[PDB]
RNA sequence: CACAGGGAUAACUGGCUUGUGGCGGCCAAGCGUUCAUAGCGACGUCGCUUUUUGAUCCUUCGAUGUCGGCUCUUCCUAUCAUACCGAAGCAGAAUUCGGUAAGCGUUGGAUUGUUCACCCACUAAUAGGGAACGUGAGCUGGGUUUAGACCGUCGUGAGACAGGUUAGUUUUACCCUACUGAUGAACUCGUCGCAAUGGUAAUUCAGCUUAGUACGAGAGGAACCGCUGAUUCAGAUAAUUGGU
RNA sequence: AAAGCGAAUGAUUAGGGACUCGGGGGCGAUUUUUAGCCUUCAUCCAUUCUCAAACUUUAAAUAUGUAAGAAGCCCUUGUUACUUAACUGAACGUGGGCAUUCGAAUGUAUCGACACUAGUGGGCCAUUUUUGGUAAGCAGAACUGGCGAUGCGGGAUGAACCGAACGCGGGGUUAAGGUGCCGGAGUGGACGCUCAUCAGACACCACAAAAGGCGUUAGUACAUCUUGACAGCAGGACGGUGGC
């Protein structure tokens, strides 16, 4: 089984998830998505970098678990257990199709030929586009060269063309770095699970004085 | 005699609730005034909510060298897509005019790069006042002092026409 | 041979919108319909009597007969290389005075004052429309309002 | 067993494709006594080919003879041997990986109709393929695939079986071209010459010596030059021997 | 189509706060619900990474129904067995008034109605949108244009591509395509790039990828340097301290 990935590159069919319409479809081969130190606080990791597509094409659950061990190894062994997060950010959900000729009809008999030929699940692969990002790491700031290292390595399993961006935020949030440190400093920000929220000045007067006692006084 | 400079203004059609719209200002090189103005609501539409159906064009004025008989050095900024992303650069020149810089960037970008014309942002045109500001070391070696140097094995100019010469030509001129 | 059947394909078009459902407001029966109106159609899947064909859901044609609770309508169908005329039967809650008429009923009453106050005085007027010309010359001030220099962008990464 | 038709439609070559078959790369976790890359390559991923088999139905049904062997010529290289070389976890001997290279070769037999396969034996070696799955007016007719006949399973029966078995007619060249050879008009009849172009040819092994030497603790164990023969191929010849 | 999921229905990654009587394991006498000390799953709350042909609060472009007067508008009042408590209405009208303008643009190089009948009822190709299939010069649909039924100039050749559609002739100008020779017309002008023992050379179209180069050319960012930078050559390289 398993045809080679040339056979399977093109998103040449609408979305066709796993429902109560199509039963029996095997479980994708990635399982796990975020290594690392996942629960570091936010101004730990200031540094963030991004793997980002270049073409519209479909990607294999298992060249995404390729890649992800590998670049896994290589930070673990430079940089330690707690000197990075990753995240992968493409998950598999469009499933493709195999007729099987041989099973079917070698050996089988039955019905030969064209007749008759829609398929049976096989796989799952993840659908991307020009610009999407598939895999962030976030670290500090004096392991900038493994971060990029890294990335570079795990590219060679993927079929067609990406590159390697340097964020302008800092860490995983929205935030430009300079305005970030500007909001903390207002106290507009606090510390939640290894992320944060802000305040809006929406709610009522009593809880939001609770919860950003900082930013009134 | 392919381009020239000129200066286009425009404007949004004024209305009711905002009577006496802003104006804005470019500089186009073009080769006529039909395509200087389709080239202004290109521009013009990726930084404001204008458009061509929704606008007026105000003057359209040719805009002459000062001096077109002094030798200057003009250095170029420009963005320019390739066949995978987009860059920024910065070239330089040594001419007597503005559009003839630009003329030769545009057969340089051609030939180096193979950039067409549909694929560059021209950002800004300046000539660099002093000596020290020149920085390509192809610009410098014509700037040095005391230049001069020979030419040698040159070929002499014949017709066409003239077939069968009786001699063997030189190349000493 | 496909299935085809009377309501087939119409899961979006009878359905009512959403926060629509419930009460039918009551100025629908209190309407007044004469025979050479002109109305609209539009079936409302809450009441299933009297229901037209899910051709002539959003159709305009003309009353040529009234019932206790229905009127007739003329409608035109277009069956390959003719016109066919069909006459079909709905009840008052999927019909609709139109309005497509309003700006020709409107326009004749105000040219007949104006040809009237215009013989009354002695100035002729125009009386029909005219689509709309090509602007006309002026002048634009500088004062104050001194224009801004606009150059393009360099590239630049934004993620 | 018959008739009217069909290349609107199957069974063979050819054409598009390459899933499957075959062959080749990229990355580097790991194996390799330490040591990713001497020799290998998990998880992934990019290709090539038309000597496998599928998928389709474009040409042929007023017919293109349908398996295999024998005979004979030429072409491809993804190189089994032979020439000259680079690398090693290459002391010597034996081996393994790689480059230029298709000039020259690549067998005698037991069983099977066999293609394929499996054994015995020699050898430097017993490589892989194409040419309408080359080759029936070239042969052969063992198999398959008309009509006679027996068995097993199936069917009430007539009969069926990509199950076994035995016997079964292989037609025509004098025409055109191609090829191999042989004459020949026109410018007097002869003798002696030149050489454009076309063809082209050799091949592999053994014995003696170097030498029980180099190398190696030992066990083991080479090569260049030199001398004499033999295998496969080619062109002639008939003193002697043999056949007629 | 696009968009959405800190919006319903479905799918899905990760932490945090609150909690114990929901479960599990345990520790202070397992004492003990003693929520004593913890503990992990579970539940609730505010957040967080990705999705939908048979999901959705929203929501285009392209296409689509009706209208733009004389068979129109306004004033007065005649018939009925229908309708109203009722000459109140509903339909059809007499008489009178309104171009001082019959009430958007463009065309009209072809208005309406009837009678009788032929051939055809195997189709194929292309841009955009699309279904099955690994794919196919494969199989199936929508709008429009073609070939069939059609010559002519280009694409060397080439039913369908580009230009353009045809009575017999003369003169002029062009389209697509071309101007070193075959071959009608430039060995035409300006600025660069490229050296290949496998160069390259014009849409449909007669193929090439991942991965590499200290070949050459242009560019981006950081760092050092006339307080002397890189290369080469030349000299020096000390006490505790032979550290604890
Ligand atoms: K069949
Ligand atoms: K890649
Ligand atoms: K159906
Ligand atoms: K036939
Ligand atoms: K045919
Ligand atoms: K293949
Ligand atoms: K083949
Ligand atoms: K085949
Ligand atoms: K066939
Ligand atoms: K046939
Ligand atoms: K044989
Ligand atoms: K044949
Ligand atoms: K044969
Ligand atoms: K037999
Ligand atoms: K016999
Ligand atoms: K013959
Ligand atoms: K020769
Ligand atoms: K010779
Ligand atoms: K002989
Ligand atoms: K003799
Ligand atoms: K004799
Ligand atoms: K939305
Ligand atoms: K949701
Ligand atoms: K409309
Ligand atoms: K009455
Ligand atoms: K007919
Ligand atoms: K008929
Ligand atoms: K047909
Ligand atoms: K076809
Ligand atoms: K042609
Ligand atoms: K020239
Ligand atoms: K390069
Ligand atoms: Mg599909
Ligand atoms: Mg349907
Ligand atoms: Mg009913
Ligand atoms: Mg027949
Ligand atoms: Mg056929
Ligand atoms: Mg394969
Ligand atoms: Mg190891
Ligand atoms: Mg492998
Ligand atoms: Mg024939
Ligand atoms: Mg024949
Ligand atoms: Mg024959
Ligand atoms: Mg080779
Ligand atoms: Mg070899
Ligand atoms: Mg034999
Ligand atoms: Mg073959
Ligand atoms: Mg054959
Ligand atoms: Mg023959
Ligand atoms: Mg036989
Ligand atoms: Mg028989
Ligand atoms: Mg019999
Ligand atoms: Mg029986
Ligand atoms: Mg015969
Ligand atoms: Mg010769
Ligand atoms: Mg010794
Ligand atoms: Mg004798
Ligand atoms: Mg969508
Ligand atoms: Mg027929
Ligand atoms: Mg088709
Ligand atoms: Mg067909
Ligand atoms: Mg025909
Ligand atoms: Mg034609
Ligand atoms: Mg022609
Ligand atoms: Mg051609
Ligand atoms: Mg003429
Ligand atoms: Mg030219
Ligand atoms: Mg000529
Ligand atoms: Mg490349
Ligand atoms: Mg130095």
């Amino acid at each position: 089984a398993r045809r080679p990935a040339r056979c399977y590159r093109y998103c040449k069919n609408k979305p066709y998830p796993k429902s109560r319409f199509n039963r029996g479809v095997p479980d994708p081969k990635i399982k796990i998505y975020d290594l690392g130190r996942k629960r570091a606080t936010v101004d730990d990791f200031p540094l963030c970098v991004h793997l980002v597509s270049n073409e519209y094409e479909q990607l294999s659950s298992e060249a995404l678990e390729a890649a992800r061990i590998c670049a896994n190894k290589y930070l673990v062994k430079y940089a330690g257990k707690e000197g990075f997060h990753l995240r992968v950010r493409a998950h598999p959900y469009h499933v493709i199709r195999i007729n099987k000729m041989l099973s079917c009809a070698g050996a089988d008999r039955l019905q030969t030929g064209m007749r008759g030929a829609f398929g049976k699940p096989q796989g799952t692969v993840a659908r991307v586009d020009i610009g999407q990002i598939l895999i962030s790491v976030r670290t500090r700031d004096s392991n900038r060269a493994i971060a990029l290292e890294a990335l570079r390595r795990c590219q060679y399993k993927f079929p067609g063309r990406q590159k390697i961006i340097v964020s302008k935020n800092w860490g995983f949030t929205p935030l430009r770095r300079e305005e970030y440190l500007e909001k903390k400093a207002a106290g507009r920000v606090r510390v939640d699970g290894a992320y944060v929220q802000f305040l809006t000045n929406h709610g009522n007067l009593e809880e939001n004085m609770r919860r950003f006692p900082d930013a009134f006084k | 005699g392919r381009l020239q400079e000129y200066q286009v203004i425009g404007r949004h059609l004024p209305t009711e609730a905002n009577p006496n719209p802003a104006l804005y200002r470019m500089r186009i090189f073009a080769p006529n005034e039909v395509v200087a103005k389709s080239r202004f609501w290109y521009f013009l539409r990726g930084l404001k909510k204008v458009k061509k159906a929704t606008g007026e064009i105000v003057s359209v004025n040719v805009i002459s060298e000062k001096h077109p008989l002094k030798v200057k050095n003009f250095g170029i900024w420009l963005r320019y897509d390739s066949r995978s992303g987009t860059h920024n650069m910065y070239k330089e020149y040594r001419e007597t005019s503005r559009v003839a810089a630009v003329e030769a960037m545009y057969a340089d970008m051609a030939a180096r790069h193979r950039a067409r014309f549909r694929s560059i942002h021209i950002l800004k045109v300046v000539e660099l006042e002093k000596t020290e500001d020149v920085k390509r070391p192809y610009i410098k070696q014509l700037v040095a002092k005391n230049l001069s140097f020979p030419l040698p094995h040159r070929v002499p100019k014949i017709s066409t026409k003239k077939i069968f010469s009786a001699k063997r030509p030189s190349t000493f001129s | 041979g496909h299935a085809a059947g009377l309501r087939s394909g119409t899961r979006y078009a009878f359905s009512r919108g959403f926060r629509k459902h419930g009460q039918i407001p009551l100025s629908t029966y209190l309407r007044t319909y004469r025979v050479g109106d002109i109305v609209d159609i539009k079936v409302n899947g809450a009441v299933q009597k009297g229901m037209p064909h899910k051709f002539y859901h959003g159709k305009t044609g003309v009353v040529y007969n009234v019932t206790k609770s229905a009127v007739g309508v003329i409608v035109y169908k277009r069956v390959k290389h003719r016109y066919i005329e069909k006459r079909i039967n709905v009840r008052i809650e999927h019909v609709k005075p139109s309005r497509s008429r309003e700006d020709f009923l409107r326009r004749v009453k105000e040219n007949a004052e104006l040809k009237k106050k215009a013989k009354a005085e002695g100035v002729p007027v125009q009386l029909k429309r005219q689509p709309a010309m090509p602007r006309e010359a002026h002048t634009v001030s500088i004062a104050d309002n001194k224009p801004v220099t606009l150059a393009p962008v360099a590239y630049e990464t934004t993620i």
